[PDB]
């Protein structure tokens, strides 16, 4: 779990304090705050909604004719699938002290309080050689930024997390 | 301005001309064993516009000189290739005009207007029929030009349009299995360009009516 | 229509094992195809006829089959066979495209919604002598396309008295509908009043009837049946008890539209009701 | 080093070329018996032959398939230093291409004639 | 005869339907699907119950992390 | 001010809706509710692009 | 390198000259290719850097790709699949 | 979020009929509709124009590359409701614009390639990007395979983008030869002085921009534009430009460039004098793409540029889309149809459109001026921050030759409008079907932005000075 190379100590990504450069994925899905879900949601309703919407406006065969129940549950399934999106974008700028973060930070805190007092590893143990824990590091490292383009998640109990 | 010049008509074959016979060739099976002819005749009389004249005989007996023949019997003509020798345009362009107008007495032979146009392959032909509707007597016959059916060795295939901007030679043809002389005196072949509505039959045949419109 | 494949393979036998004459092939012609459902045969049995005369030497196919085999794609809409059935026109050394050909396939055109063959196919039966030419057919289809232009039905409408025809019963009939269908109510009624004193062609109950459903103002549809009562009085009874007159009208609080734009949306769907 | 052989070279092979380019602008000019293909006449009676969409398909597809399964060879070559990331890396490679191996399989597209 | 009862109608039937009628496609999914999913869902199983996983083979000589001490003997 | 800002983008979408109507050969008062969909969603994205530049005068502001 | 720059150059300029032989032009696009690879291979072994054979192989990879695409390209232009459907639907 | 929606496409569209592709390019732009109203707040990542490398040093990621990733989804988002939108409701217009079925995913293909341009931060990743993009562009090219004349466009844009990208890879590996490096992180000011490798960036510019089509290698893509499908000339005449662009604006290897100076001024002249020699819609729209691409080739030659050129680059992917959907509005009101890919072709068809649609002459005028640069429209100010930027760096011939070539352009620009307003006679074959409500929606929004988006000059303004200093 030791560091190979020397990364930046507290670095403000914004105007809050910073609590994970590379959290978890579970992690990320833990520190999720409700409205995230409700964005999901919304997302989840509004392309059925959506394409509910768009053949009120111009039907395609020119009557008008809802659309079947397999656009529905594809447009279900992509809808979940944004919303997840940026759920977890949102969550991971609460992660970089970007947007509001106080409760995330506070549950961080009592966090690795109680993995320190348990006697753990404050990021994990790997079963990734310390190499490749760097490299992990090094792919998942801000990826978050090109959510539009590619989703990557970081599934690798590295240190690089840029605390103290 | 000085775009490039838009027009509503090319003459292909003109004829009518003291050189006119110059601009187009012929070809009939002597290229291959068989023993139909062809000659292409300039009529020049009164009372009338001088045309060209296409006849001959098309006998379809197989060429006993040979043996890797199966079938024989045409004879056509068409526009001398397209001279592209340096810096000149190359071929002909037809996207302006979406139809092809010739003036033609007919008789009961089944003639064809054969186009070549670019084209990957090399024997491709875009060919339709010129359907004579009234024999002994002249007739506009026009045929739309995405109507054409690529052909190749005689061959229907897979329908792709033409390369209307790049159009080679035009020519009429004869590839009928029947025996017999034929003739066809044609006077000019040209695309012409997409005309309007029109609810007359023509100017050149009338019918007996009241005359509505002030004589001038 | 459940065992109209079973016919496909009955007629197969029929051909390899017992020679068929030629005049069955109309038979088998309309019965696949203006029989029950199935016009992919038509065409196979017309390819048959084909195929035989190239390499068999069998007696060639004749122009009748492709002039109704066209009339029969213009009811179902097959956009594929127009275009496989043209092609082998346009390249027969055996029958040749005459007046009712072109007719045929100008009304393919129509039902496919082709604006170039369209008027590809009228340009080449204009510039043909009226002896053998224009005739009532080319008229029926050509206002059938200006079902919706009142400026083109019009000019068409003058064309018939130049191309040396006069109008017929299902000819006039069209005219009625797309002066309706436009809006003209009025001078559908004026043209209907004075057929019958300018040709002698009396009104007919699928003349009469097609003016009152294609008339879209409650009011309008009164003055259609006004004369009827007093000038046509046996004729239209029969219309009541058979369901033929329709009561489809334009919206009440519908001024917030284009009134043509609703004369589009009444006409289209009053197409379908007489459609069967 | 190779933009200059490269530039040097541009010139000498480049007029060799032209000259030998220069030499059939007047040549054996194809005046072969060119009088059935004009018309439309077929002297075969035979020969038609036919290739299904799919027979193209299965020889075309040959190749992008190979280069998938060679692209596999990296990675049996380091199993054991990439082990869990790269294990993943080869899953997600596979489901990508088994994603195209369900579209070709959906679309019927490399069915020979049925 | 058969048709597709379709895979959102019901599911278990259509496994049944997959697994009788299009053998080849059904077990290319099940050993397809099972390789991922198993692994997800026994691995942990697996480390917790069966046996750890063993220690990291070395790549290169372990460097000790010291200064250089002093050291007697073999001198020249 | 916000409310200049909402005024102004209600009324590019109800521009907007007007230049619709007039290119579909339809009368300026078609769709009424279409003017007030219009309206909404222009409405709603000239608030939140008056609630960025907000946050970045915060930003320019807060460096200082 | 010597081999690798001159076979693109003779391919360069083969493709410059036909330009309108497409079996010969993308045989050109194929051999062009080899001499890159051959010239980023010979730097890669000199600098014993493993960058330029990672690119080598994708250089391999996409010039596969390129070669089906280009492949599929002419057999749709020349019609390969050949048409027979006379007296057909 | 692209990735999963091309999977995604290829599971469903692999299981479905040919007529669900119309309901496909529908789910997948209100998809893409989501996708940027949800997932916008991402622009939080970038204040005081902070940077973050991705993948390895593979990817960067800024506030331009955000920017360019934005716009690109509302291009395609734009040309996806010109594919799954019916404009009128008739057998002809079916026809006409009917996709086929792996369209969206070739387009989607594209779009990622393009992305990975543009947030490329390796030479690989430039390779392997460039690849995609071109490959998809061709197959995008090529899907239309009914015509010759398609087909010709397809194989000639085949074998040129071929050699282009063979000339692309030769001149990375030789900066590699000479670094023994794939990134431009190596390069420092040091390093430029020290060592010559200014030809090595030059040939790559030289590569990258001939894939856009600048002089003197012009023709083959304006022939390619000329030939093929309208809907897809409209595509793949945009989206290739911004991402190369995009690339070399951020690459920012090319201060002062002699050559590359050179080229915009003979791109800017061959544009603007060549457009006056055409009597064809699309070439006349070539040529005006080609005279756009030597304005924005013309800000590669100095620093602190990127605002002129995202103003530049986002007005005229409004205008171009507003232009070519305009093209495809007046097709109803013609009498004739020259081909079912390209159906409208000369100018002249044009005539005499304001008797038709007046409204949609308005708008055409409206998008003519704003690319001649008539004021208050985007595109005079567009022109204005290109001619500031030129003028702080002393670029005064430039400037010269940028206003002429205006001037000179301006002048087949109103042959378009001039050819509108003329008188035809002859009535329509069509009346009263109603155009898509959606479509032309979209339309009247493009054209509100082109004549009210200098509204919002100084809060744009105001973001760039926040957003990227
Ligand atoms: C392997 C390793 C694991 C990964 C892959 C897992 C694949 C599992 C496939 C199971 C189904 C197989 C099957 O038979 O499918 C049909 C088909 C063959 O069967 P068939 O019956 O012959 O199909 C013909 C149909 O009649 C004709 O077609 P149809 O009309 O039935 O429609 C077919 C349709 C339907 O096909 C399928 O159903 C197959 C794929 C199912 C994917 C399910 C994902 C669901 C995601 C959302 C879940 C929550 C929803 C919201 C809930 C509320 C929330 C508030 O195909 C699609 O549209 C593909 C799915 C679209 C995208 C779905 C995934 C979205 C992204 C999810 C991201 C993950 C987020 C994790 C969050 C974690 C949080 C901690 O096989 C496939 O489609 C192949 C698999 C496709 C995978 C994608
Ligand atoms: O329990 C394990 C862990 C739960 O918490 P934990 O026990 O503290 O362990 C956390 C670390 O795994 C503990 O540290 P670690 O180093 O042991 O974890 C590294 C990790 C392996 O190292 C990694 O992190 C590999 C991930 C590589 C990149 C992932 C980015 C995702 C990109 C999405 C694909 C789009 C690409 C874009 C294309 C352009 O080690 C493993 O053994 C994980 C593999 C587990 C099963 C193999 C993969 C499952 C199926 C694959 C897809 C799912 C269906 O969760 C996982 O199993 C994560 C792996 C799932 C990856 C999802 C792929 C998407
Ligand atoms: C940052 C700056 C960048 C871009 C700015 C652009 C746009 C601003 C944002 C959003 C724009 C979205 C606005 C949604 C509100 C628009 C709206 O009333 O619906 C539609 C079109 O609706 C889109 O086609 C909606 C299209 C949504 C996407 C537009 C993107 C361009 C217009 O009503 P309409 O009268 O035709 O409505 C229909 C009516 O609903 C039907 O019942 C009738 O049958 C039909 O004839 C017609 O009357
Ligand atoms: C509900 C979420 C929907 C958001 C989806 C947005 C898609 C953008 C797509 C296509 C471009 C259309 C025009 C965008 C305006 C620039 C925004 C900006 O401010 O440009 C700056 C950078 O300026 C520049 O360099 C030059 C920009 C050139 C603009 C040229 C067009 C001028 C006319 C447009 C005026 C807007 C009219 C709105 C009417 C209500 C980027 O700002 P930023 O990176 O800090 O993030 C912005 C925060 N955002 C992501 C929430 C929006
Ligand atoms: C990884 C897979 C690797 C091999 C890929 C094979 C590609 C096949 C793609 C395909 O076409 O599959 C869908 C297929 C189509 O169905 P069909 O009715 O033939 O559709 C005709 C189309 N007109 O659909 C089918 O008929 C097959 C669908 C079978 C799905 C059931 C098997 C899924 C596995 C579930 C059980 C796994 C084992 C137990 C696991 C327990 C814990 C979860």
């Amino acid at each position: 779990s030791t560091p190979l190379v020397k990364t930046s100590v507290n670095y403000s990504y914004g105007d809050y304090p910073l609590i994970d450069a590379d959290p978890h994925f579970k992690r990320v899905v833990g520190y999720m705050r409700p409205s995230d879900y409700g964005v999901i949601g919304l997302a989840t309703a509004a392309l059925p909604a959506g394409i509910c919407f768009a053949e009120w406006l111009d039907p395609v065969k020119g009557k008008f004719a809802r659309p079947s129940v397999k656009f529905l549950r594809v447009a279900t399934m992509l809808g979940f699938a944004v919303g997840f999106g940026a759920a977890y974008a949102r969550s991971s700028l609460r992660f970089f002290g970007v947007t509001e973060n106080a409760r995330e930070y506070k549950k961080d805190e009592a966090q690795m309080a109680a993995r320190k007092a348990a006697g753990l590893e404050p990021y994990g143990t790997s079963s990734l050689t310390p190499e490749l824990q760097e490299i992990a590091a090094k792919n998942s490292a801000h990826s978050i930024a090109g959510l539009f383009i590619f989703p990557w998640f970081n599934f690798v109990n590295h240190p690089y997390h840029g605390r103290e | 301005r000085l775009r490039p010049t838009e027009t509503t008509e090319q003459v292909l074959v003109n004829f009518t001309k003291p050189n006119s016979l110059e601009t187009v060739l012929t070809k009939c099976d002597e290229e291959l064993g068989g023993y139909s002819t062809v000659n292409l005749a300039l009529e020049r009389p009164t009372t009338g516009k001088p045309y060209g004249r296409f006849f001959g005989n098309l006998s379809l007996d197989l060429p006993k000189d040979n043996k890797m023949v199966t079938r024989s019997g045409f004879a056509m003509f068409r526009t001398l290739d397209q001279p592209s020798s340096m810096f000149k345009t190359n071929a002909w362009n037809w996207e302006q005009y979406r139809h092809l107008e010739l003036r033609v007495r007919g008789d009961r032979r089944k003639y064809f207007v054969n186009v070549q146009s670019a084209t990957p392959l090399a024997s491709d032909l875009y060919q339709h029929r010129l359907f004579i509707q009234t024999p002994g007597e002249w007739e506009t016959v026009v045929i739309p030009i995405d109507d054409f059916i690529l052909t190749n060795k005689g061959v229907v295939q897979e329908q792709m349009a033409m390369d209307t901007a790049n159009v080679y030679t035009v020519g009429i043809g004869l590839i009928d299995r029947q025996y017999g002389p034929y003739n066809l005196d044609i006077e000019y072949i040209k695309a012409v360009a997409h005309p309007p509505l029109e609810f007359k039959p023509k100017k050149e045949y009338e019918v007996e009516k009241e005359t509505i419109l002030l004589t001038p | 229509s459940e065992r109209a494949d079973l016919a496909w393979e009955m007629y197969g036998l029929l051909h390899k094992f017992y020679v068929v004459p030629f005049a069955d092939y109309y038979k088998a012609i309309k019965f696949f195809a203006q029989d029950v459902k199935r016009q992919d045969y038509a065409l196979l049995t017309f390819q048959q006829i084909r195929k035989n005369h190239d390499l068999h030497g069998q007696p060639a196919a004749t122009s009748e089959m492709v002039a109704f085999l066209f009339h029969e794609f213009a009811k179902t809409k097959y956009k594929r066979g127009i275009k496989r059935l043209h092609e082998v026109v346009a390249l027969e050394t055996s029958f040749d495209v005459n007046r009712d050909v072109l007719n045929e396939m100008m009304a393919a055109y129509v039902s496919v919604e082709d604006l170039n063959r369209v008027q590809d196919c009228w340009a080449q039966l204009q510039q043909l002598p009226p002896s053998i030419g224009a005739n009532n057919r080319s008229v029926d289809v050509l206002l059938s396309y200006f079902k919706d232009n009142i400026h083109y039905t019009e000019r068409t409408w003058q064309g018939i008295p130049e191309f040396g025809l006069l109008p017929t019963l299902e000819n006039y009939e069209q005219y009625l509908i797309n002066n309706c269908r436009t809006g003209n109510y009025r001078r559908a009624l004026e043209i209907t009043k004075n057929m019958e004193i300018d040709s002698g062609l009396k009104p007919t109950a699928k003349i009469i009837a097609a003016v009152y459903n294609y008339t879209f103002t409650e009011q309008r549809k009164l003055e259609v049946e006004q004369w009827a009562e007093k000038a046509h009085p046996e004729m239209w009874l029969e219309l009541k008890e058979g369901d033929k007159l329709k009561s489809l009208c334009l919206p009440a609080n519908s001024d917030n539209d284009n009134v043509e734009s609703l004369l589009k949306q009444a006409s289209a769907d009053m197409d379908e009701e007489m459609s069967g | 080093n190779t933009f200059i052989i490269f530039i040097i070279l541009i010139p000498i092979v480049g007029f060799a070329l032209l000259a030998v380019n220069i030499l059939l602008a007047v040549y054996k000019p194809y005046n072969e018996k060119l009088g059935a293909f004009e018309c439309g006449l077929t002297s075969f009676n035979q020969t038609r032959l036919a290739f299904n969409a799919a027979f193209i398909l299965v020889a075309i597809l040959f190749l992008p398939f190979d280069l998938e399964i060679s692209t596999l060879l990296p990675y049996v070559m380091s199993i054991y230093l990439v082990s869990n990331y790269g294990f993943t890396i080869v899953l997600l490679f596979l489901l990508i291409l088994i994603i195209g191996f369900v579209y070709e399989i959906n679309t019927n597209a490399l069915k020979i004639n049925k | 005869i058969n048709a597709n009862p379709g895979f959102w109608n019901g599911p278990f039937r259509y496994l049944r339907w997959s697994a009788h009628n299009r053998p080849h496609l059904f077990f290319a999914f099940a050993i397809g699907i099972a390789g991922p999913v198993a692994a997800l869902t026994l691995t942990p199983l697996r480390r917790k119950y069966l046996y750890p996983d063993h220690s990291p083979l070395p790549q290169s000589y372990p460097l000790p992390q010291r200064a250089r001490e002093q050291l007697t003997g073999f001198d020249d | 001010a916000l409310f200049t800002s909402l005024v102004g983008a209600s009324g590019l979408g109800f521009a907007t809706k007007f230049l619709s109507n007039k290119i579909r050969l339809k009368p300026a008062g078609y769709y009424p509710l279409g003017y007030v969909f219009s309206g909404v969603a222009w409405a709603g994205l000239g608030l939140v692009l008056h609630n960025v530049h907000q946050h970045s005068l915060e930003v320019l502001e807060k460096k200082k | 390198m010597f081999i690798g720059t001159i076979i693109l150059v003779l391919s360069f300029l083969g493709f410059v000259f036909n330009r309108r032989n497409i079996i010969l032009a993308f045989i050109c696009l194929e051999t062009m290719l080899l001499g890159i690879n051959l010239i980023l291979l010979r730097n890669s072994v000199l600098f014993d850097d493993i960058s330029g054979s990672l690119f080598a192989i994708v250089i391999i990879i996409l010039a596969g790709v390129e070669s089906a695409i280009g492949l599929s390209l002419l057999v749709s232009y020349y019609r390969l699949r050949g048409v027979i459907n006379s007296y057909g639907i | 979020m692209l990735i999963l929606a091309i999977i995604s496409l290829i599971t469903f569209v692999s299981m479905s009929k040919l007529s669900d592709n119309r309901a496909i390019i529908r789910l997948i732009n209100i998809y893409l509709i989501l996708v940027l109203v949800l997932d916008s707040f991402l622009y939080l990542l970038f204040l005081n124009n902070q940077t973050y490398t991705v993948m390895g040093e593979l990817l960067i990621f800024n506030s331009f590359t955000f920017y360019i990733d934005m716009l690109i989804y509302f291009i395609m988002i734009v040309i996806s409701s010109l594919y799954g939108y019916n404009l009128y409701n008739n057998n002809l217009y079916k026809t006409l614009f009917e996709p086929k079925k792996e369209l969206i995913i070739l387009f989607l293909i594209n779009i990622l390639g393009a992305l990975l341009i543009v947030h490329s931060n390796d030479f690989i990743t430039l390779f392997v990007a460039i690849e995609l993009q071109s490959y998809s562009i061709y197959l995008i090219t090529a899907i239309y395979n009914s015509s010759y004349k398609a087909s010709k466009a397809s194989m000639l844009y085949f074998f040129m983008g071929g050699i282009l990208s063979i000339l692309i890879a030769y001149s990375i590996n030789t900066y590699y030869s000479v670094l023994n490096s794939y990134t431009l992180h190596s390069l420092d000011s040091l390093i430029i002085n020290t060592l010559d490798l200014n030809l090595i960036l030059i040939a790559l510019s030289l590569g990258l921009l001939f894939k856009i089509g600048i002089a003197p290698l012009h023709k083959w893509l304006i022939s390619i534009y000329e030939n093929t499908p309208i809907l897809i000339t409209i595509y793949i005449s945009l989206i290739p430009k911004i991402s190369i662009l995009s690339y070399l604006v951020l690459s920012n290897i090319s201060i002062n460039s002699l050559v590359i100076s050179i080229l915009a001024i003979l791109t800017l002249l061959v544009g603007s004098v060549g457009g006056l020699l055409q009597i064809k819609i699309k070439r006349l729209l070539a040529f005006s793409g080609l005279t756009n691409a030597g304005y924005m080739m013309l800000l590669l030659l100095l620093n602190n540029n990127e605002f002129s050129y995202l103003y530049y680059i986002t007005q005229y992917s409004i205008s171009h889309l507003a232009i070519f959907m305009i093209i495809i509005f007046s097709i109803y009101y013609i009498n004739y149809i020259n081909n079912q890919y390209n159906p409208i072709i000369y100018v002249n068809q044009l005539k005499g459109l304001i008797h038709d649609n007046a409204y949609l002459v308005l708008s055409m005028a409206i998008v003519v001026f704003s690319f001649i640069g008539i004021p208050p429209l985007l595109g005079f100010f567009g022109k204005l921050n290109i001619l500031m930027s030129i003028l702080n760096n002393g670029y005064y011939f430039i400037s010269i030759v940028l206003i002429v070539a205006s001037l000179i352009s301006a002048l087949y620009y109103l042959y378009l409008l001039n050819v509108s307003i003329q008188d035809k006679n002859n009535i329509l074959i069509n009346s009263n079907e109603t155009v898509s409500s959606v479509l032309s929606y979209i339309l009247s929004s493009l054209i509100i932005l082109i004549t009210f988006g200098f509204i919002y000059n100084s809060l744009i303004i105001d973001i760039f000075n926040v957003y990227f200093n």
